[PDB]
């Protein structure tokens, strides 16, 4: 099951 | 005492027998039983991992015997068992279609016979069991509503916003926050408080 961790996940 | 319920149960039972018979011993021209990987549970000893995630792999030859004992009674549970063995087959055997084309062929002949046996079901059960001829392998109604995307939020919060940590209903493919539902973001096959509400009996007096 997919897990979101805050809608934005900008790494760089 | 007379009961229509027991008449219906036994009616469909011998009739499911017809259909499941065609699937269990479904053979291609080279006389191969395609449902072989599904009709027999595998050696338990060398499959702890397999049965860990798939704690309900199921067995068609056993489902067969459970049909005659009238355990399923109606098609509801019957159709469930069939679609179950096919789906877990496609799941862990490979990427998504391992034996897929083989067991999906069975599944096609399954829905064909399903469609066939719908005749008697109509005379016995009626329309309370509906037609169940909406194709697919996952859900039957599929939509059963208005909207149900992959990106859709559905938590008891009511925010409808993708905040914090959240997991995905295997059936709704909807997003539910982990802290709210009491999850550990470890679920591989989480289901929502609708499809299949999981009861957690945490020391309740
Ligand atoms: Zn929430
Ligand atoms: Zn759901």
């Amino acid at each position: 099951a997919r897990t979101k961790q805050t809608a934005r996940k900008s790494t760089g | 005492s007379m009961n229509i319920e027991v008449a219906r149960a036994a009616r469909l039972a011998q009739i499911f027998k017809e259909i499941c018979d065609g699937i269990i011993s479904y053979r291609d021209s080279s006389q191969q039983t395609l449902a072989a990987p599904l009709l027999n549970l595998p050696p338990k000893k060398k499959n702890a991992d397999y049965y860990e995630k798939i704690s309900d792999p199921l067995d068609l030859s056993t489902i067969e015997k459970q049909i005659l004992i009238g355990y399923y009674k109606t098609v509801e549970a019957f159709d469930a068992d069939m679609l179950k063995v096919f789906r877990n087959a496609e799941k862990y055997y490979g990427r998504k279609s391992p034996i897929g084309r083989d067991v999906c062929r069975l599944r096609k002949a399954y829905y064909s016979a399903r469609h066939e046996a719908s005749a008697q079901i109509d005379e016995i059960v009626g329309e309370t069991a509906s037609e169940a001829d909406s194709s697919e392998t996952s859900v039957s109604e599929k939509e059963s509503g208005h909207e149900k995307d992959d990106d859709v939020i559905r938590c008891i919060c009511g925010l409808y916003k993708d905040e914090g940590l959240m997991i995905q209903c295997d059936k709704c493919m909807v997003w539910q926050h982990c802290d709210c539902m009491g999850v550990n973001t470890d679920v591989e096959h989480y289901l929502c408080e609708q499809c299949d509400p999981r009861p957690v009996d945490r020391e309740v007096p």
